[PDB]
């Protein structure tokens, strides 16, 4: 009869101190944040168009590269792989630890943003890339430039990888809300850019489809959920940019949860928000790496 | 995941 | 234990107290997770940083105003695209534009006939990094019209001293004639001429064969020297090679500057030698080469 | 009666900021490790749900 | 250099 005062007052204090672990935290980042991170890239002598370009040239290591694509656009900095699937691929979008935040408004994601390469332990080039999101633009004036196919790569938490090819891939404007379109698909991940989630059934799986979506932001909903509640966004559920249809049955731009398992519980929605890619391991699981990669596709 |  | 139900009542509000108290908390806890999140937006600050200023050659740039050496844009007239170099200014207003580099070791130089064409290595903004920034744009940037150009050659040995070798006129054609080398005349240094060959006493044409005048460019993909063998592939580089050479800024860097006959595989040398002023078997520590407009140079 | 609804409040409010609270464990490691990519460092850290589940269990032990 |  009274144990139950003893409980809750025993879970109230400790929850009370719990409060008080985070809130050190969270000061104590707010302290190192007066300062940045730093790197020091120097720039590779070759360049190119994009990426394939620059391997054909002779650049045959994978690290960061000053790319134009267009002589419109002033030259920028990008990550090139030179040896996945004989190189000469662009990535436009990386995860591996979680250190970029994502959940970030249209501008941004229009832009780009995020960390395209850091430091080799010792070396005054950058070969190893770091979190980001090329930017929309940038990414549709790619794909736009002739035939592009896409490599989506990604890796669990014990190490197993996987992957999704789509031999077609396109990306339009602004103007157009960046839409998307792929085809030629194949890989061992899934297909759920066209097919959806393969776990679903017809009407449930048809809506987690991306080929064809728009792409959304928590600050401009283009999302293919017709709604009146301002809350009931796929951005804002599943926080991050992305082709959100009804919602997703891939989250690429989602929260890196640590360790890969999570549940509804822990998501600041109740919805599945992670680094997902049903068609391989569900909804409640977050990819320890994923990423997006082009190449000019020659028939 | 979907929103029914 | 056992407390009575009068005790209850006091209790009952105590819990309400402490959880509406961390209720609030949270709110505020939350609300400065907010703060934190707009403190980590930017990305990590590059210390590598390109110039605004853009213009035909550094040269040129200088003359917009630019005064410290650095990565730059340039756009020689007959070039379809620009591309990034480095920029030597200095105090009386010259603007260099460097193409090839040697300081440490760092870079494999031996590379094939599109890597010597495209260019390779690294720009660095503190110009500390090793690197050949490719014929066809050197081809681009010594011939613009009506613009005669000058070359300078920088070595230095393990013991701090530097000479200099000047070539008036200096020149590259297009692959279409294997970007061959050419210039006017030695415009002095006390380097020396090594362009001009030097006799080794080892034959009565040894000079002959060691000049690069006129000489086109070879790699080992594609040989274009005037020796039956492959100087480049021999030497494993990429230069203007004759039979075979008497200066070799692109040779393989020996630790040290003194390697010998028994250093290499073949027995030839093929270090970072310029004969006029060091041995063979002396292969430099740091190299540089770089152009500007002849005018420019006195 | 006066006392008995009282505590059946209490219940789900504790229920709910449990929760609450095991959610911000979440989204605070998450935002602190974001900041890795853009401050000077990230705080070390790790987070412990158990303590959290135990809770939550320890306190379906007492609504019944 | 040379190749005699
Ligand atoms: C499409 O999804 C809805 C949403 O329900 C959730 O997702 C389902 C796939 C399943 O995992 C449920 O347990 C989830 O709650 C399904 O909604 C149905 O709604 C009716 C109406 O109340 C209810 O009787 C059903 O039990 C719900 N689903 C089931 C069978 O559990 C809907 O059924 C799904 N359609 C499919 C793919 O069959
Ligand atoms: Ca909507
Ligand atoms: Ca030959």
């Amino acid at each position: 009869i009274p144990t139950n005062l003893r409980v809750l007052r025993s879970i109230l204090e400790n929850l009370r101190s719990k409060i008080q672990k985070l809130e050190s935290d969270v000061s104590a980042q707010m302290e190192y944040c007066r300062t940045p991170c730093t790197v020091s890239c120097n720039i590779p002598v070759v360049s190119g168009k994009e990426c394939e370009e620059i391997i054909r040239k002779g650049g045959e290591t994978s690290e960061m590269y000053l790319i134009q694509p267009d002589s419109s656009v002033k030259p920028y900095r990008v990550y090139c792989d030179m040896n996945t699937e004989n190189g000469g691929w662009t990535v436009i979008q990386n995860r591996q630890d979680g250190s970029v935040d994502f959940g970030r408004k249209w501008d941004p994601y229009k832009q780009g943003f995020g960390n395209v390469a850091t430091n080799t332990d010792g070396k005054n080039y950058c070969g190893l890339p770091g979190e980001y999101w090329l930017g929309n633009d940038k990414i549709s004036q790619l794909t736009r430039m002739g035939p592009t196919e896409l490599l989506i790569e990604m890796e669990d938490w014990k190490g197993d990888k996987v992957k999704a090819h789509y031999g077609g891939f396109t990306v339009q404007n602004e103007a157009n809300k960046y839409q998307i379109s792929v085809n030629k698909y194949r890989g061992t991940a899934g297909n759920a850019l066209m097919d959806g989630a393969s776990q679903l059934m017809g009407e449930n799986r048809t809506m987690t489809i991306h080929n064809g979506m728009f792409f959304s932001t928590y600050d401009r909903d283009n999302d293919g959920w017709l709604t009146s509640d301002p809350r009931k966004q796929c951005s804002k559920e599943d926080g991050g940019g992305w082709w959100y249809n009804r919602c997703h049955a891939a989250n690429p731009n989602g929260r890196y949860y640590w360790g890969g398992q999570y549940t509804w519980d822990m998501a600041k929605h109740g919805t599945d928000d992670g680094v997902v890619w049903m068609n391989w391991k569900g909804s409640w699981y977050s990819m320890r790496k994923m990423s997006m990669k082009i190449r000019p596709f020659f028939p | 995941g979907h929103r029914p | 234990y056992e407390a009575s139900i009068l005790t209850h009542d006091s209790s009952i509000r105590y819990l309400q107290e402490i959880y509406n108290s961390n209720n609030q908390k949270i709110v505020n806890l939350k609300e400065k997770v907010a703060q934190l999140a707009a403190q980590c937006q930017e990305p990590c600050k590059d210390t590598v940083q390109i110039h605004d200023i853009t213009g035909k050659d550094c040269q040129d740039i200088a003359n917009k105003g630019a005064k410290q050496s650095g990565l730059y844009f340039i756009k020689p007239l007959k070039a379809n695209q620009q591309f990034l170099v480095y920029c030597e200014i200095d105090g009386s207003g010259n603007g260099w534009t460097v193409f090839q580099k040697r300081l440490d070791g760092s870079v494999d130089f031996k590379k094939n006939w599109i890597q010597y064409k495209e260019g390779f290595g690294h720009l660095s903004p503190t110009g500390t990094t090793e690197f050949w920034l490719g014929n066809e744009k050197i081809h681009l940037i010594s011939t613009q019209s009506a613009i005669p150009y000058a070359l300078r050659v920088e070595l230095e040995d393990w013991n701090g001293r530097t000479s200099t070798a000047d070539y008036a006129m200096f020149k590259v054609g297009p692959e279409a004639d294997k970007y061959r080398l050419t210039y006017a005349y030695f415009a002095g240094g006390d380097a020396g001429d090594a362009f001009d060959g030097f006799d080794f006493g080892d034959d009565p044409s040894d000079k002959f064969f060691t000049s690069h005048n006129g000489m086109q460019f070879s790699t080992w993909d594609n040989d274009n020297d005037k020796f039956e063998g492959n100087c480049a592939e021999q030497d494993g580089s990429g230069w203007w090679m004759n039979k075979c050479h008497a200066g070799h800024l692109n040779g393989v860097y020996y630790q040290g500057g003194t390697y010998s006959k028994a250093s290499t595989p073949n027995g030839y040398d093929n270090g970072i030698i310029w004969a006029t002023w060091k041995t063979r078997w002396y292969s430099m520590k740091k190299t540089t080469m770089k152009i500007i407009p002849f005018n420019r140079l006195t | 009666i006066e006392k008995v609804q009282h505590i059946q409040l209490l219940q789900k409010n504790v229920r709910a900021q449990l929760v609450d609270m095991k959610r911000l464990e979440v989204d605070i490691d998450i935002k602190i490790r974001s900041c890795r990519g853009s401050c000077s460092r990230a705080l070390a850290r790790e987070v412990d749900l158990k303590d959290y589940e135990d809770q939550q269990k320890q306190l379906e032990q007492v609504i019944a």
